[PDB]
RNA sequence: GUCUACGGCCAUACCACCCUGAACGCGCCCGAUCUCGUCUGAUCUCGGAAGCUAAGCAGGGUCGGGCCUGGUUAGUACUUGGAUGGGAGACCGCCUGGGAAUACCGGGUGCUGUAGGCU
RNA sequence: CCGUGGAGCAGAAGGGCAAAAGCUCGCUUGAUCUUGAUUUUCAGUACGAAUACAGACCGUGAAAGCGGGGCCUCACGAUC
RNA sequence: GUAAGAAGCCCGGCUCGCUGGCGUGGAGCCGGGGUGGAAUGCGAGUGCCUAGUGGGCCACUUUUGGUAAGCAGAACUGGCGCUGCGGGAUGAACCGAACGCCGGGUUAAGGCGCCCGAUGCCGACGCUCAUCAGACCCCAGAAAAGGUGUUGGUUGAUAUAGACAGCAGGACGGUGGCCAUGGAAGUCGGAAUCCGCUAAGGAGUGUGUAACAACUCACCUGCCGAAUCAACUAGCCCUGAAAAUGGAUGGCGCUGGAGCGUCGGGCCCAUACCCGGCCGUCGCCGGCCUACGCCGCGACGAGUAGGAGGGCCGCUGCGGU
């Protein structure tokens, strides 16, 4: 017959989390996602299931090129996760958002510009299929987890940074890093 | 081949398929001796291809009709011609069949291999089947019936009956 | 205590198990073991391109644009 | 234990053919090669400079790298596990075209003036290929001609 | 029309082919297990129809030691239409009781109704592929009279093999 | 219908013998002062134009030898898959598909890419 | 005079070579520097060997070109 | 091994320090227009962590060493180990077939005299008699050779111009011929080998004599009177065929078969197939009824080492209740 080994789907279907906002934000955007028939709600509900590594932090600035693009005046800009500050910028514009956990610092420089702020029931309450809306997703590769990751450090084109207790002179230097000890790679 | 049951004739005639090189090919024709018409293409695909060179693929059958008896009410001898093949090697072979229908004399001969020589269907090849007169009937089991006002008994006929009055008192009398 | 020394017995299985897919096919393969020479001149070519291209292919573009 | 080796066991593969041995044919050498086009490897054993490896012998690949004497061909050599996309630089002398390819071209070039001359006419012409299908009913004749009877020949050593 | 002449006419080869598997799961090569796959027959005792061409015959031809073939018949795939007629609207094996089910996932071609299933699958043409592969593979029984040996060619004696008008005969008992 | 110069295929076009070659051209051929090199102007190099198709060369012929192609060998030797097929084994037959070569016989034996001189 | 490789190419064999890779002659060290990528056992790690390039200086022939060792397949070695 | 398209083709224009007679060639970029491109089947791609393993064996086929091995070593595929179930009496690998719990029907392989379910069919054709019958891949026994024991076949030769068998008669002359010698007078030897009357007799097929004699045969004929002789070939059976506790078609037994070969119609049952109920997993989901709950449909459930999830299974103690 057929195997049964891929049978099953992996992907998770409820959120491990035990925090009841979340648990109640979920069983709100379900019934969004199963009844407007709107791709942006089932989106937004997988993006609610996901773990503290899926929903990568996104910064201030990244998301001020993001809406500094052509098309994006008066779109809200939804973030399934936290957005952080960023010292590296001055200005900011009016950036009417609505996000999960925005900080305290990014609190009062996005209501220092103007624009207003909204979470995610608020959201639903204000457009429920989503309509006129940029979903934004922080770096998920970002994190210093992938740079360890590859095929391995010892092929020849690795630039895997591999793991090392200390990181110095006579630390994984000598032999495999360079032609005078051993080989090069 | 099984030959199984009751065998029956064939007519089939084939040709291979019209190439650029030539065309309207001979046509060869056979008559070939089968349970259905579905062995018989293969048993004269196989006869054609062991004669000339054609093949299922390269050919085609046109035309597979069964073949009536022309006189099934009528008490006939056959000659029939084998090539059969035995352990050590193949030999040809004539034998003599008195029956009604050429497929009866057939499945006949089938059956009087199969049980002297141990000859299985799969290596033997029928040659030539024609009727022959009582003048040309060489075979003495077979000429020892071209007689008229034969008579002889039935003696010592078996019960065949042995279990339906299977508790009795009786002792069959076989006269 | 001799033994068995080398067989690929039950092998394919392994490999047909997870697949002997090939390669991912991917558009802009790369561009190394490429003449050096000949990467030179792209390279130049390529870093030459917007000091004329910007005006001439803008002008022949509204030239077609009024042609149809 | 098998006496592992560059040129191992290709006593037959990396030999000249029969009647054919001498200097290359200067036909081989006039030929174009491009970035892109899929070529065949065939190894010649009357030059010894530029030979890809035995395991590369009549393998078709794309061409990615141009040189002076030589092209650089991508090809897929199935290891063990999967296949891996290799760079060999192999000389001139041991690649030719694959005729494949140009089989294909004409096959479209064929395809687009078809589809651009029916488009007038309004026809829909059927240029998409197909298997060979099944033979229609078609009439034999026999010109009277009776067909020949076959008869098994009887054994004879 | 043509035997009054005195020649003989030879029909159009079968575009339809009805094929049942016979051996089992487990014993079986890859070459032809990944045949069966594609046939869509999976599991014992099950048929399937297939559009006859130059590679299907090649592709029945490497599995023939596992399947049994044939020409079916306008009665034939009548009934494996209505009693054993089951297709898929989903990922999900739906019974065929109305015609809205047919309507609802084969209606953009024109088959609409059961009648125009049956008659798109027995007149094969230009949309025999979504209608093939909307059905099922037809799960049949086991046969009533009994397969003879199983395990040889259908020429030889068996049935694993070509039964090109036999094969509804066979049909009649499986279903 | 042909040749020369440069070439692709590289014996259908190579080998041995025998016949023909008008007008160009190829060459044979006549001579070592300069360029050049050997024992030798034989060979390679600067001077030709007294004779020739004797030779090379180009065509034709051999119930020619080879080469290519096609029949025969032959659905024959082999071979993919199958059987609770035979035989004690060696091996063989059958079903489904593909299908070789030597003997023997018959047919051919150069086609063309660019520049040029002739009838 | 015949002579298609029946000799030779340093050495065990295989492949390959004829105005040649064989013998002779004349100049010569490209058997020298440098960074990468690739092939071969491969875990596609290293060593060894080898391929095609590129950047300077030279050899050779008139020149196109060839040469960064032996016509090719072995002739060789991490840490400290 | 490659290709069977939109990552492709046609068109126009720019860049190059690459190459270069040439706006030449080749790469890169931009711009607008035109997807239906062999069949069949399927949802794919990708990242991280990672236990166990690192002694294997068997089978069809191809093969290396060996005389051979249930020996050692290889290639593809399958199986056991990782595996139950129906047949092979018995069983690791054979034949079917793969495994949740049940009811009905059918079947694969195998079988239908009794153990033991089903031939208790007025089953068909033919072979076979053993004082050692025979009875189903692996599998558990056998060869060369032989049979005037039967049953088929082939090549041949004779016979009303009266054969083959049987009874009876003849079986002579040249010539006790040529080489031998103690004896060879057809009969121990070498080479030869004819002739005449006949109806037929062979320089003679064998027995015998130291040799001669004698019997007998090839050959012809008399009586009877119509088929017969010889050599091969292959099916059963038989000889060939001898091992040690009493004993193995599984046993009883079986001979107009319960044996061998070819088959027909029925019948017997597996965890296999079809229909239906129930339990669980997965997928698709349905509803604003513990949402961590409540439903609906479909397809699948075996498994050592190992990896995960659930437990309103269980033991002890602590904070709340
Ligand atoms: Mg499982
Ligand atoms: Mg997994
Ligand atoms: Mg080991
Ligand atoms: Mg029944
Ligand atoms: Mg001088
Ligand atoms: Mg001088
Ligand atoms: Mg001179
Ligand atoms: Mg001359
Ligand atoms: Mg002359
Ligand atoms: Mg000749
Ligand atoms: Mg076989
Ligand atoms: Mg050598
Ligand atoms: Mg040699
Ligand atoms: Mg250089
Ligand atoms: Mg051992
Ligand atoms: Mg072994
Ligand atoms: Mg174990
Ligand atoms: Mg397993
Ligand atoms: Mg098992
Ligand atoms: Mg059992
Ligand atoms: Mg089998
Ligand atoms: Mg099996
Ligand atoms: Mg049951
Ligand atoms: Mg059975
Ligand atoms: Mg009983
Ligand atoms: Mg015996
Ligand atoms: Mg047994
Ligand atoms: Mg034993
Ligand atoms: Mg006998
Ligand atoms: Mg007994
Ligand atoms: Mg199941
Ligand atoms: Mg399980
Ligand atoms: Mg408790």
């Amino acid at each position: 017959d057929i195997r049964h080994n891929k049978d099953r789907k992996v992907r998770r279907k409820e959120p491990k989390s035990q925090d009841i906002y979340l648990r109640l934000l979920v069983k709100l955007y379900r019934f969004l996602a199963r009844r407007t028939n709107s791709t942006f709600n089932q989106v937004v509900l997988k993006r609610l299931f996901m773990s503290r590594t899926n929903r990568p932090p996104l910064s201030l600035s990244r998301m001020i090129r993001k809406m500094k693009l052509p098309g994006r005046e008066n779109k809200t800009a939804v973030v399934v996760g936290t957005v952080t500050d960023d010292v590296r910028i001055l200005e900011v514009p009016k950036l009417k958002v609505c996000a999960l956990r925005v900080s305290s610092r990014a609190r009062s420089r996005i209501l220092k510009a103007g624009g207003k702020i909204l979470t995610f029931d608020q959201l639903a309450l204000e457009s429920p299929k989503g309509r006129g809306t940029v979903l934004l997703s922080g770096p998920r590769k970002g994190r210093e987890v992938y740079r360890h990751f590859g095929k391995a450090p010892g092929t020849p084109h690795s630039h895997t940074k591999p793991y090392v207790r200390s990181k110095g002179r006579k630390f994984e230097r000598a032999r495999g890093r360079r032609a005078s000890r051993g080989y090069k790679n | 081949m099984k030959a199984s049951g009751t065998l029956r004739e064939y007519k089939v005639v084939g040709r291979c398929l019209p190439t650029p090189k030539c065309h309207t090919p001979p046509l060869y024709r056979m008559r070939i001796f089968a349970p259905n018409h579905v062995v018989a293409k293969s048993r004269f695909w196989y006869f054609v291809s062991q004669l000339k060179k054609m093949k299922k693929s390269s050919g085609e059958i046109v035309y597979c009709g069964q073949v009536f008896e022309k006189s099934p009410l009528r008490v006939k001898n056959f000659g029939i011609w084998l090539r059969y093949d035995s352990r050590s090697g193949t030999h040809n072979m004539y034998r003599e069949y008195r029956d009604l229908t050429t497929a009866g004399a057939v499945t006949q001969c089938y059956r009087d291999m199969g049980a002297r020589h141990r000859a299985r269907a799969h290596s033997i090849q029928i040659m030539k089947v024609e009727e022959i007169a009582a003048g040309k009937c060489r075979r003495p089991a077979v000429k020892q019936f071209h007689d008229s006002k034969i008579k002889f008994p039935l003696p010592h006929r078996v019960l065949r009956r042995q279990h339906k009055p299977r508790f009795t008192t009786k002792r069959p009398n076989t006269f | 205590a001799k033994s068995k020394n080398h067989t690929t017995h039950n092998q394919s299985r392994k490999w047909h198990r997870n697949g002997i897919k090939k390669p991912r096919s991917q558009r802009y393969e790369s561009l190394k073991g490429v003449d050096p020479k000949f990467l030179r001149n792209m390279r130049f070519a390529k870093k030459h391109n917007k000091k004329g291209l910007k005006k001439m292919q803008a002008n022949n573009a509204k030239a077609v644009s009024a042609r149809a | 234990t098998n006496t592992k080796g560059k040129r191992r066991g290709t006593r037959y593969m990396f030999s000249r053919p029969f009647r054919k041995h001498g200097v290359v044919p200067l036909a081989t050498y006039m030929r174009i090669y491009k970035k892109g086009d899929i070529v065949d490897i065939k190894g010649m054993g009357t030059v010894q400079k530029g030979m890809p490896h035995k395991c590369y012998h009549g393998k078709t690949g794309r061409v990615y790298n141009v040189t002076q004497h030589a092209v650089g061909i991508i090809v897929n050599k199935q290891v063990k596990g999967k296949i891996l996309a290799k760079r060999i630089n192999v000389r001139i002398e041991h690649i030719k075209h694959s005729k494949s390819r140009d089989s294909f071209l004409k096959r479209v070039k064929e395809n687009d003036q078809k589809k651009k001359e029916a488009k007038e006419k309004g026809t829909w012409v059927q240029l998409k290929r197909h298997a060979a299908p099944p033979r229609e009913a078609h009439f034999v004749r026999t010109n009277g001609k009776e067909p020949e009877l076959l008869e098994p020949i009887p054994y004879e050593f | 029309m043509a035997r009054k002449a005195g020649n003989f006419y030879v029909p159009a080869e079968p575009k339809l082919a009805f094929v049942i598997r016979i051996r089992g799961i487990n014993g079986v090569s890859p070459k032809v297990r990944k045949v069966l796959q594609l046939l869509r027959l999976r599991q014992i005792f099950n048929g399937t129809f297939v559009k006859l061409n130059k590679a299907s015959i090649n592709m029945l031809r490497i599995v023939e030691p596992y399947i049994a073939w044939g020409y079916p018949n306008l009665k034939s795939v009548n009934e494996l239409i209505y009693k054993r007629g089951y297709g898929k609207i989903n990922k999900k094996r739906i019974a065929l009781t109305d015609n809205s089910l047919i309507a609802r996932s084969l209606g953009k071609f024109g088959i609409i109704c059961m009648e125009d299933l049956i008659h798109e699958i027995y007149t094969v043409g230009k949309r025999f592929k979504e209608a093939n592969n909307f059905l099922w593979p037809f799960k049949l029984s086991s046969p009533r009279g009994g397969m003879k040996k199983k395990t040889t060619h259908f020429v030889e004696g068996g049935d694993a093999g070509n039964r090109e008008d036999q094969i509804n005969r066979l049909i009649r008992r499986m279903n």
